[PDB]
RNA sequence: GCGGGGUGGAGCAGCCUGGUAGCUCGUCGGGCUCAUAACCCGAAGAUCGUCGGUUCAAAUCCGGCCCCCGCUACCA
């Protein structure tokens, strides 16, 4: 995904791997939605 | 004995609760159309029903009573045995918006309409409007008003109410309707009732040429627990034949039926067979014309059949040409106000993304958009239609406090 | 054709096997922490619909009456 290893550093902030997975579920979905 | 046939009629009769649905066809056929478990204890009609009766006038006597349903004419008093008019066909709604949308199923399959009114009820009652604008809908506008309840009425509230009757079908299409005193637990002349049914309500034109399809309503497995696999069946599937006729032993395609993971997306399958037999009930025939919801008994699985899986199926020939699309272009006509419901607003037109209930003829869905034409309508899916032709009646529902009621009536190009 | 409980503010436990409504969420209040919640323990709390019978003696075994009423005759 073209990573920017700057925001790991999970300090004011949350975990990397559990957002690319939540981004995921929209790109799928605007791609799927009716972007047609 | 009277020489049998099959039906030529279908009545669906539309209405609310306590309006007098459930004994009223009690009434006309001698048998309740309250036809589950849930539903035999609550008391709620949950199921689209459907019923069967038979018609022979005795010449002889006066108006009007020769009408009872056996081969006989004591009823009247005449000695003769009676001249057949038909055999009949009642097909039961719900009336609860709670499950309304489903009826709508049905409606696509009636030769007619009823609807059947509170006399102990002000005005105006709730579902009984959202019934009778769906038949505005299904371009059957034949409608049989009853006045019920005339044994818990005063002689002269019931006039009132009467007066109110002719008066709610002054401003819409059913100016032309008729107003009988019959009544659902008492039986009171259901004779002259049958009489205006025949008389106000006449057959719709027939034609057998485009294809013959029977758009179903119920579908169900004879297969008793505990059947040996020597008498097994396959399923009865049941609709109406419409446009043409269909036979016992008969090639034929049943749609959309059967799902399959074709190529990683979601799609379906049309699914031949050919008929194991056909009846109405308790009598012998072979080949349905029109006239009735018709049971056709196949030779396919019966599980794909059991729990009404395929409510509103169509039948029509393994030939043939009736179209699947799950994006579907519907021209929708916006409804005047909330019909069906203790509260009316406005109608808003809307932007899209909105998920709304799109049920076509006897078939249902869901559905949204990308792009809201004023007069059409592009939406997307997840299930094919049954779409015979040009602008068929598929209907949009909108949810309301999860009674999902009339936005509009659209008809489906192709 | 019937047939069931007839129970504290709430789950009703407990009924032929007979004497302590029987614990449990909840209401008052007392303990521990700095203070809160979790945690601990006393208190309130109906006393078995009700008239009875049987029963030394009771919900306990049997009946009058009535509360609410829960299952009474569907697969093309
Ligand atoms: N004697 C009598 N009883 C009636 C009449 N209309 C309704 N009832 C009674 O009212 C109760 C409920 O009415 P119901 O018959 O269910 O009316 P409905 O419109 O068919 N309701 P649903 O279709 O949901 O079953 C029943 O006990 C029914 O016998 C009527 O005209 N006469
Ligand atoms: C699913 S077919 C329904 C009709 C059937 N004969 C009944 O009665
Ligand atoms: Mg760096
Ligand atoms: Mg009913
Ligand atoms: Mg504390």
């Amino acid at each position: 995904m073209k990573r920017r290893p700057r925001k790991w550093k999970k300090k004011g902030r949350m975990r990397w791997k559990w957002i690319k997975k939540r981004i995921r579920r929209l790109k799928r979905q605007r791609k799927k939605e009716r972007g047609l | 004995a009277w020489p049998k046939v099959q039906p030529e009629v279908n009545i669906g009769v539309v209405g609310h609760v306590d309006h007098g649905k459930t004994t009223l066809v009690q009434a006309i056929t001698g048998i309740w159309t309250s036809k589950h478990s849930e539903e035999l204890k609550r008391g709620m009609t949950i199921k689209l029903g459907y019923a069967e009766t038979n018609i022979g006038v005795c010449e002889s006597c006066k108006k009007p009573e020769a009408y009872v349903t056996e081969p006989s004419c004591k009823s009247c008093g005449s000695d003769d045995e009676p001249k057949f008019l038909r055999r009949i066909s009642f097909i039961d709604a719900p009336g609860h918006e709670v499950l309304m949308a489903t009826m709508l199923s049905g409606a696509a399959l009636m030769d007619g309409a009823i609807l059947v009114v509170a006399a102990n009820e002000p005005f105006p009652q709730p579902q009984t409007r959202e019934h009778f604008v769906a038949l505005g809908i299904i371009g059957v506008k034949n409608l049989i008003i009853v006045q019920n309840k005339v044994d818990v009425v005063s002689k002269e509230e019931a006039l009132s109410q009467y007066r109110q009757i002719k008066q709610f079908t002054k401003g819409t299409w059913a100016e032309n309707v008729p107003i009988i005193p019959v009544s659902a637990l008492h039986k009171i002349n259901i004779d002259s009732l049958i009489e205006g049914i025949e008389e106000y309500i006449k057959t719709p034109y027939r034609d057998l040429s485009q294809k013959p399809v029977m758009l179903v309503i119920r579908s169900f497995d004879v297969n008793k627990p505990g059947t040996q696999f020597n008498e097994l069946k396959g399923g009865v599937i049941g609709g109406s034949i419409i446009q043409g006729l269909f036979k016992v032993d008969q090639e034929i395609k049943v749609l959309p039926g059967l799902r399959v993971e074709k190529q990683g997306k979601v799609s379906y399958e049309p699914i031949f067979t050919k008929i194991s037999s056909i009846r109405f009930g308790d009598e012998e025939f072979k080949e349905a014309k029109p006239g009735g919801l018709v049971a056709i008994g196949t030779y396919l699985d019966p599980s794909l059949t059991k729990a009404d899986n395929l409510l509103g199926s169509i039948i029509t020939l393994a030939d043939a040409e009736v179209p699947v699309l799950w994006n579907i272009r519907i021209k929708y006509n916006l409804l005047e106000r909330v019909v069906g419901a203790k509260e009316m607003l406005k109608v808003d037109p809307i932007r899209a993304k909105e998920t709304l209930m799109l049920s076509v003829g006897s078939s249902t869905t869901l559905g949204i958009v990308t792009s809201v034409k004023k007069d059409e309508i592009e939406v997307e899916l997840r299930r094919p239609v049954a779409v015979w032709s040009n602008n068929i009646r598929t209907v949009i529902s909108r949810q309301i406090a999860g009674r999902w009621r009339m936005i509009g009536w659209g008809l489906v190009e192709i």
